[PDB]
């Protein structure tokens, strides 16, 4: 796009634009994606609108951001709230594609796993929040291999990724919690749109604490995220929901099949009616240390 | 007791927004009241003719919260007061923070008890206010320096009442909806031309008594007009006898060194983790709201507030912003709130509950910027620098928006809205209709400083008043006439109103060398083109797509010779011709005259 | 009267140097006078106990150039005085800006200070010492300033500083033992924060009332010179403290700042720079420099932030900058003057005629910060910034300067000088002794700050006292007695005596590898060898070229038992070997220690 008149390539803008128009014309159904670093805008956008049309961006934004804010310690984390929080204010500027790469695992910048703070059950803790948070948040997922089993070293191309880390119990464990990552996604509707209408602020102030719960929704269909960024656990924790009722969880990170500490809510939570959050019911919920809670009203 | 041990416990809070009824002086029958904060004081009294400026005579007795109050027998309306406050071994004299009058004792500034006793004629305006509805309907303001406007001779300002009747015809005549008012709170440098305060609830005395201005309110608003005002909650004014270290100590200031060292105000920042300091700067904004009726505030310099220039940003000053906001929409719902934030500080516009600031509207100084910048350029220039014009929609959804041309635009040696744009005096003139004409199609609400509806050459001078000699010569009073045929097309088709996506749709942005673009404004079945000529050279058999065929208007033509152009118009109902262009099922094929813009309408 | 014609025709001129002869409160037998600044005055009386604070006993009267004078007879030393100040409608107690003592009344730890008439007398015993002190001479001497907290340093009860005389006995004992030739005391003017640590000046002619009166600190002075040590105060001509009674907005104006309200916004300050463009200001500025060589007996004054003074640049500060330089050795041929500026301004060190701003030492931050960068790294990753370390002698000679450790680097999370240092505390110690050996054989006179000899693990924290308690630790003592010893070496040799050019030869440069300096320091015949290990891996048989052959001494070893270390060395005499190394014709072949640095010395 840029060269550095101006500094734009025409030529490249052009081209990139009779790129896509190409393409969709003569296959209909093929998918083009763009890695822009830039924020160059209307990437997704289709050239009749002037943009370079291209369906997909990767949202290195939410990347970096929320990259940044994993790696900071705990304790730290109080203090950069603003930027996990903020991250939303762009997820809907373009179709956007959360994405983790090669290039986040190369060249020193280390390993997922690398990335994350603190002792052993808190990387793979860590890592199994934020990818809750990436699979929650909206956007298509993508992830790059061996993260999946939270892998140690940075991707050596020459050589193979760490199969034997999967005897481990917490490696194991994360390439569990993303399989039933995937499921969730292919089967609930509520996940499928990345529009604004498809996410709704529970509440972000709890800045202290390092809570944030936000829901996203198709039609009739709810799914309820609260993420506990601390190593503390929090008890009786209440959390606006917009309808009552009996509500389960149908994830929680810190079960044990994915070898967290097991705390969470068995049996059915059923709703209060007190408002919270300006919602007009809330639950009281049990907040794992370093763990993400997915809920489903019951049908 | 004057103060309820409940007003007390509202004031620890930093709840009580009516602090404006306690605080300050309140005259009654046989005396007046007295009650300032004051917390680190020793002692506190109020000095007055009524009392032969004694100290000893009346000093105040503190209550719970640092609050000061007491009745001095004799103390009347009219009467000038100062508070003598005593921090231990040294004593100061000071203004009323709330003093809701302020006359100079030289008549070139001392606190005065003041009524604020007024009767309304606006009943019938205040029940249909807009409010947040203002969004989809629409909104055009002239900022006006009340100081500035007109004269009744050189270095003579006009008075808040006499100023009415003339300035609510000019602004009905453009068809302007609402005036945004510089600060009109007291300030003491008139240079500063209101922006560094010193008597928060306190119309400034140049324009006449507080019940002068509400009166120029009343009438303006009898006439169909709104009222926005320019509120600083940002920071406040150097001079000493005022708000600086007012209780011997760090009060409105920051009491911590670090924080007070801040760019652009130093130590004039308000601490907004202090709850006196929300109490009053919250109070204020409903004062200004509930005494003086105004539809708006303006906050200016937002990124001061929020940023410190661990967190860099200042939450304190974020959180106050948004419940600034919240009590404002609470306690009227029809208010208006405009922030201009010269940063990309997201959702400014969006509210509290989805982690926004809360104002209705945030002004687009990235459009102000980019338009300046394309125009500023030579036509053989301009394309070269097309995309900056175009790309100008990439950014126009992202806030609710007033585009905005502002006094500031007009100083400093930027040069008039006229001298900035180029070429001859006859380019020129066509430039700014131009300008404007795209500005009013452009999606957002307008606003215009004075003077660029008449092309005034010189900056903005608050000494003096704007170039009204220049309303004779003809290609200024085009530019006048441009700017209000553009506010009746504003006032009278619904699709410039609503300012979404779904209000604009491209027709044509690639026309790079003649620099020409084509866009649409839909609302529902109404539609209204906009076709852009940006370069001297005139283009005939020019074809522009459109989506719905039939006899086609030119509703308004910028070089129409009514405002000063060479009078080259259509002249003709356009009649769609079947034969696709630029996408869509038909065509008009158009002359478009030399830096004009034409807008059409289906018949 | 007070004022003679010459008083009012110099202080117009902005030349009244010793205007303290004049102004402030000066004591008679019978009364006091009091004589004080304030040109936009309207009124000004003296209040004190001595006319029962009653502002209308005693009213000053206006003489020439806004200056006030009046006795009043029963003032006495000890007698606390403000002045009442009337600016129109608003009046203010103000404190003295010439006070020469300030005291809280109270008691009390936050306290107004109130000035109080004082006598000045004394009789000093320091004769020897000032005829035989150096000033400007002394760049050919050698200068070790030891940088000190009197309040910080040392606490005779927890929670309790040392008055000036307690104190006095003490600090000349500490400073001898470990051979520092100076004492550099961080702002000792009156100033309300403690927590300023003094640079927030009220009492710019007073000393602080924390260590005793005026007498004890002329006394503390005087006792150090008779110990043979220098006094070093730290002035602050670039700020001025912002407290409501003090110098701001003195008169009911601006008087001692900028007067234009816009070159009043700093970044480092704001609105409370002095205006030097003021002939009254540059009295009370130069005269305060004058006053404390001259009254107090002061070796030197050491200026900071003076970046902040020079730009906004500001010619006035710069003319103020080079006369009060210009004016200080005229009067005090012996004195010091020394600045820090943080940026690259050349010709600081340099004199007025040379287009300089006429210091004659420049602390030399780019050292500090290189070096301290530099040893920051892991011996390992030291080998990749090689050039941080060499290249400090490509920028050594541009200035005289100091190279300098100060409480601005351990403070504020930058971490103790210990704790910069990396690896265990064997290696840390190790390093610390090896960067004190580099400073003190890098060309340039020497400043440490308290607790940095001993290497005190915790920040420097201003309400406590240094961390003795580790003095009984190994390695502390062993760094406190490394510094003693390189200390000695500093003022036997003079080969550390001229940091010119001449002064220092390169031997080894290129062994990036092994992190390894060799560089020699001469003067005439005399001869100092240094070679640094900056990596835990010792290494023997190593080859080091030398100007002169035959025996050489090993006269410092900073890996000696003694000072905490393994107590690897070369064993007496070294004698050189007629074979050619670092194209020099004989070498030495010696063993270097982990983290060590040698200091060798031809026989």
């Amino acid at each position: 796009l840029y060269r550095d008149g101006g500094r734009e390539n025409l030529e490249a803008i052009d081209f990139i634009k009779k790129f896509n128009e190409t393409v969709y014309l003569h296959f209909p159904e093929a998918i083009t994606i763009a890695e822009e670093s830039t924020a160059w805008p209307g990437v997704s956008a289709p050239t009749y609108n002037n943009g370079l049309g291209f369906l997909y961006k990767w949202n290195m934004g939410w990347m970096h951001d929320t990259l940044d804010y994993m790696r900071r310690d705990p304790v730290h984390r109080k203090y950069h709230h603003d930027t996990l929080t903020f991250s939303l204010w762009y997820a809907f500027s373009e179709h956007y594609i959360l994405p983790l790469s090669h290039d986040e695992v190369v060249h020193g910048k280390g390993s997922l796993w690398t990335k994350m703070p603190g002792d052993d059950w808190q990387k793979a803790a860590n890592l199994r929040l934020l990818y809750g948070h990436m699979w929650g948040h909206p956007g298509k997922k993508l992830l790059f291999m061996g993260g999946e089993f939270g892998q140690h070293h940075e991707w050596n191309h020459d050589t193979q990724l760490e199969w034997h880390l999967l005897d481990q119990p917490y490696h194991r464990g994360i390439q569990a919690w993303v399989r039933d990552l995937n499921h969730l996604y292919r089967t609930h509707p509520a996940l499928w749109h990345d529009g604004p209408e498809g996410f709704e602020w529970i509440d972000f102030n709890d800045r202290d604490q390092s809570v944030i719960c936000y829901l996203r929704k198709h039609t009739d269909r709810l799914l309820l995220f609260v993420l506990n960024f601390t190593p503390v656990p929090r008890e009786h924790y209440r959390v606006g929901v917009p309808i009552g009722g009996p509500w389960r969880e149908v994830l929680n990170s810190d079960a044990v099949a994915y070898g967290g500490s097991g705390m969470g809510n068995f049996g059915r939570v059923e709703a209060v009616p007190e408002s919270w959050h300006g919602r007009p019911f809330h639950l009281e919920l049990t907040l794992p240390p370093l763990a993400i809670l997915i809920l489903e009203p019951e049908s | 007791s004057w103060l309820t041990e409940e007003d007390i416990r509202r004031w620890e809070s930093g709840t009580f927004y009516d602090s404006y009824r306690k605080l300050g002086a309140h005259p009654d029958e046989e005396g007046t009241w007295f009650c300032v904060w004051a917390p680190h004081a020793d002692a506190v009294s109020v000095l007055g003719a009524f009392n032969n400026w004694d100290p000893e005579a009346h000093q105040l007795e503190r209550y719970g919260a640092g609050l000061w109050a007491g009745y001095v027998p004799g103390a009347l309306p009219g009467h000038a007061y100062k508070y003598r406050i005593r921090h231990g071994f040294y004593q100061a004299d000071k203004t009323d923070p709330y003093a809701f009058a302020m006359e100079p004792p030289t008549g070139s500034l001392a606190s005065i008890i003041t009524r604020l006793d007024y009767t309304w004629h606006d009943d019938a305006w205040m029940q249909r206010r807009k409010g947040p509805a203002s969004l989809y309907e629409p909104v055009s303001i002239y900022e006006v320096h009340l100081g500035s406007w007109r004269h009744k001779q050189p270095g003579v300002s006009f008075s808040y009442r006499e100023i009415a009747e003339p300035l609510a015809d000019y602004v009905q005549d453009l068809g302007f909806t609402h005036v945004e008012l510089l600060p009109i709170m007291e300030h003491p440098y008139y240079g500063s031309w209101g922006y560094q305060v010193v008597g928060y609830y306190a119309p400034t005395f140049r324009y006449g008594t507080p019940q002068d201005l509400m009166y120029l309110i009343d009438y303006l608003h009898q006439r169909g007009i709104g009222v926005i005002l320019d509120w600083v909650p940002s920071h406040f004014a150097a001079d000493p006898q005022g708000l600086v270290y007012f209780d011997g100590t760090t009060l409105f200031e920051y009491d911590d060194p670090r924080m007070r060292h801040h760019p652009d105000w130093g130590t004039y920042v308000f601490d907004y983790n202090k709850p006196g300091v929300r109490n009053f700067l919250i109070s204020n904004a409903l004062f200004w709201l509930d005494y003086y009726h105004v539809d708006g505030l303006r906050v200016d310099a937002v990124a001061s507030m929020l940023y410190r220039d661990g967190g860099r940003e200042n939450l304190e000053a974020i959180d106050f912003i948004k419940k600034f906001n919240e009590t404002v929409y609470l306690h009227f719902p029809e208010a208006i709130t405009i922030a201009e934030e010269s940063t990309a500080w997201p959702g400014v516009s969006a509210p509290t509950y989805n982690n926004g600031l809360g104002f209705l509207y945030k002004w687009n100084m990235g459009w102000m910027h980019d338009t300046l910048d394309y125009m500023r350029r030579d036509p053989v220039h301009r394309k070269y620098h097309h995309d900056t014009l175009t790309f100008s929609l990439w950014y126009a959804f992202s806030e609710h928006y007033i585009l905005p041309l502002s006094h500031d635009e007009v100083v400093h040696g930027k040069g008039s809205l006229w001298t900035k744009m180029p070429g001859d005096d006859w380019q020129k003139a066509a430039n700014l209709r131009l300008l404007y004409g795209h500005m009013w199609g452009h999606p957002g609400k307008k606003l215009l400083f004075m003077g660029g509806e008449f092309g005034q050459h010189h900056e903005w001078n608050h000494d003096t008043q704007l170039e009204w000699h220049l309303l004779d010569q003809p290609y200024h009073r085009g530019i006048q006439a441009w700017v209000r045929d553009l506010n009746h097309l504003y006032r009278t088709h619904p699709a410039l109103w609503h300012d979404g996506p779904e209000g604009f749709e491209w027709i044509d942005f690639n026309d790079r060398d003649q620099s020409v673009i084509c866009y649409l404004r839909k609302h529902t079945d109404r539609l209204l083109l906009f076709v852009l000529n940006f370069t001297p050279v005139p283009r005939e058999h020019y074809r522009v797509g459109v989506p719905i065929g039939g006899p086609w208007r030119e509703v308004l033509n910028s070089d129409a010779v009514a405002y000063g152009g060479s009078g080259m118009g259509n002249f003709g109902r356009v009649e769609a011709v079947p034969e696709s262009w630029h996408g869509r099922p038909f065509h008009l094929e158009l002359t478009l005259p030399p830096l004009a813009i034409l807008i059409l309408e289906p018949e």
